[PDB]
């Protein structure tokens, strides 16, 4: 019964909580997506733009919750992109190994950081035990790969540089999420390991029946993603 | 699961000459992050062991200037410019480029000094153990050099085998030989039917077997 | 000065568990790495377990794995190793050690010997080994002690309660098939001074609480 503009004016208050509480960036894109959905002409293409909203939004919540920046897809770094400006004495070497994989050069996951356009952080080791931590407590799916030559051990008597490569999503299959991104990242720390490039790769993901308590990201936050997106779905499918 | 392969496995040499000790590794011990994590240690006799050199050639603080470290990739080797007494004991290699972190064999340097055949001694049971109903004879040589030694048991000139056993020192540390006791043990009855009870001993300073006895019955 | 002192070895029965101890003072122990490494009697060194500073990473010998834990506490500067399921290979001196700044051995501590066996603690059997005319050379005659089936291994040996030392051979001891030790010690002495001095080897079992002083005495 109800048009797809009256049902945006309902969820006026939600969406509007939603937008006031994400990142800047990525407030505008979901505002911008929004009117999209407002002005939509067909079912296929609200549907679509909610789609968007849900994954852009959720990765505003996941950075805040973790105190990472949020980056935009159009700025997100590449793989490539991370080994030129961190590892360019190893540059080449790994174009040369990546002449039969060359898509592995664009891979470009949610956040890609390294130890202290790639993100800093302070410390990878404590993400990775961030990590395991609430999948050994609250059972979440996680998977998680570190690159490592041969069978080489840890040292204390020198750094290295690291990069960490964390895949997130808000979605049903959360199993298959993981295990698909886990697949898709082998191929990768199999060759930072055959470059002396140490890596880590995390990979999560949430959906609505979660425990609010459980999520990847803060509780107020989940509440701010099923009081509009989620029910802006729900709505879509009844009229 | 590097295997480290030392040699040799017994190093003889003269205070004041140069020792060399090898270890070779079965794969290369250079880690990503540009070290090579090769170690070398010694232990002296009842002593726990003691880091020399670490990664290839750094030699740790306090341990004299006489032992160094060189190599690369899988070869290695340590050097003492000149060796003193309490250099005895054994070399031993080590790895943690990997893991599991392994060790090498263990080298035994030996300080040399001339040639000394072992005096021969022999020592019947004695009536005490006797009369528990066990016979324990015991053949000794002492101050012997070098360590190579054979010394069989023979029962009324039948050689023994399965009832005896020998027991080696450590090179001693102030005149560099060695001794040795050979144990044979026979029940009473049995040590109570034979007469000639004899150790044989054969050792380069010796101009030929030595064949130390007794008669049972004798004193 | 760092100094490394490990605690909690002993005997344990096969199948049995024991827990070690190393106390570590001389240097911020919770800034470094710590290792345990073992050695065999009679044997080379074998490396058992590493753990990372702050616990983080832990890494095994493939022959204690499933069977042994290593764990520390930094407030308290202990490293810990809980041994399970021991078998008799894994009879050994235990030492903790650290690299103070790497994953090489660069500090020890004096050990502790786990000895893993059903035998049951058993003090020594000790009988003379006389002076006699077969064991006489020149101006010197050797005696001794045989130190017999005792159980488990640390015995000691001295003669006239440690003041003879010159020309003393203390023999390391052997395993019997039997699951006890036995060893002997001898001595060489002037040919001159027997009859008129007395010469007692002192054999001391603290495993059992044995004390043997066994006098050695000319055959007659
Ligand atoms: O759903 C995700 O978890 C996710 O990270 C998706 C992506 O990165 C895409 C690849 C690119 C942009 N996306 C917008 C769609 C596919
Ligand atoms: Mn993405
Ligand atoms: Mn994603």
């Amino acid at each position: 019964k109800k048009p797809i503009a009256l049902i945006c004016a309902e969820l006026y208050k939600p969406f509007q909580d939603l937008f006031a509480a994400l990142p800047k960036d990525c407030s505008e894109e979901c505002q911008t997506l929004f009117e999209d959905i407002r002005n939509s002409e067909s079912h296929a293409s609200a549907w679509s733009s909610a789609l968007r909203i849900k994954g852009v939004a959720y990765e505003g919540f996941f950075s805040l919750t973790n105190s990472w920046r949020y980056i935009p897809e159009d700025l997100k770094p590449t793989l490539g992109m991370a080994i030129q400006t961190v590892f360019p004495d190893k540059f080449e070497k790994f174009l040369e190994r990546t002449h039969l994989h060359p898509e592995y050069r664009d891979f470009t996951p949610d956040y890609l950081m390294c130890r202290s356009a790639v993100q800093e952080v302070s410390s990878v080791s404590a993400v990775v035990d961030r990590f395991k931590s609430k999948s050994s407590e609250k059972g979440r799916p996680i998977r998680q790969e570190e690159s490592r030559p041969k069978t080489e051990s840890m040292q204390e008597d020198i750094e290295v540089d690291e990069l960490l490569i964390v895949e997130v999503g808000y979605q049903t299959d959360i199993e298959g999420k993981v295990i698909s991104d886990i697949e898709k990242w082998k191929g990768v720390v199999n060759l930072m390991s055959h470059l002396g490039i140490k890596v880590n790769v995390l990979t999560c993901a949430d959906n609505s029946q979660t425990p609010r308590t459980d999520w990847w990201i803060d509780e107020k936050y989940v509440r701010l993603l099923l009081n509009s997106i989620s029910y802006l779905f729900k709505e879509l499918l009844e009229n | 699961q590097i295997v480290l392969s030392q040699s040799p496995l017994s190093l003889p040499v003269s205070l004041g000459d140069q020792a060399s000790i090898s270890c070779r590794s079965s794969q290369s011990l250079l880690h990503s992050n540009g070290n090579t994590y090769l170690h070398w240690y010694l232990q002296k006799p009842g002593q726990s062991p003691k880091l020399l050199i670490y990664k290839v050639s750094n030699r740790f603080s306090g341990v004299p200037d006489r032992f160094s470290g060189s190599g690369s990739g899988t070869d290695f080797t340590l050097k003492i410019s000149r060796v003193e007494a309490e250099d005895l004991g054994v070399y031993f290699c080590s790895q943690s480029t990997h893991v599991p972190y392994t060790f090498g064999g263990g080298t035994k340097l030996e300080i040399k000094r001339t040639v000394a055949a072992p005096s021969v001694f022999i020592f019947p049971p004695s009536d005490e153990q006797l009369k528990s109903g066990t016979a324990s004879v015991v053949c000794l040589l002492n101050n012997f050099y070098p360590r190579e030694a054979k010394v069989q048991w023979k029962v009324d000139n039948a050689l023994q085998s399965g009832n005896s056993q020998e027991s080696v020192t450590e090179q001693d540390s102030k005149d560099s030989t060695y001794s040795l006791s050979s144990t044979l043990t026979l029940s009473k009855a049995d040590y109570e039917k034979h007469k000639v009870y004899a150790c044989e001993v054969t050792h380069q300073g010796l101009s030929s077997p030595v064949t130390k006895s007794f008669n049972r019955g004798e004193c | 000065e760092v100094k490394l002192e490990e605690s909690g070895g002993g005997l344990v029965r096969p199948g049995g568990s024991r827990k070690l101890s190393c106390a570590a003072s001389g240097f911020t122990f919770s800034s470094y790495g710590m290792q345990w490494v073992r050695q065999a009697p009679e044997k080379g060194l074998e490396w058992v377990a590493y753990i990372s500073s702050g616990s983080r990473t832990i890494y095994y010998a493939d022959t204690v794995k499933g069977r042994f834990t290593i764990s520390r506490d930094n407030p308290k500067n202990t490293l810990f190793l809980q041994m399970t399921s021991l078998r008799s290979e894994d009879t050994a001196m235990y030492y903790c050690a650290t690299g103070y700044g790497g994953t090489w051995f660069a500090y020890w501590g004096q050990g502790t010997l786990v000895t893993v066996s059903a035998a049951s603690t058993k003090g020594p059997s000790v009988f003379p080994l006389a002076p006699s005319s077969k064991s006489t050379s020149g101006g010197t005659a050797a005696l001794g002690c045989l130190v017999k089936d005792y159980f488990p291994e640390p015995v000691t040996v001295s003669w006239n309660s440690g003041a003879l030392t010159s020309g003393v051979h203390t023999f390391p001891a052997v395993l019997q098939s039997s699951g006890l030790y036995s060893l002997s010690s001898v001595v060489t002495v002037p040919s001159s001074s027997l009859g008129t001095q007395t010469y007692i080897c002192n054999v001391n079992h603290k495993p059992s609480n044995t004390k043997v002083d066994k006098k050695v005495e000319p055959k007659s």
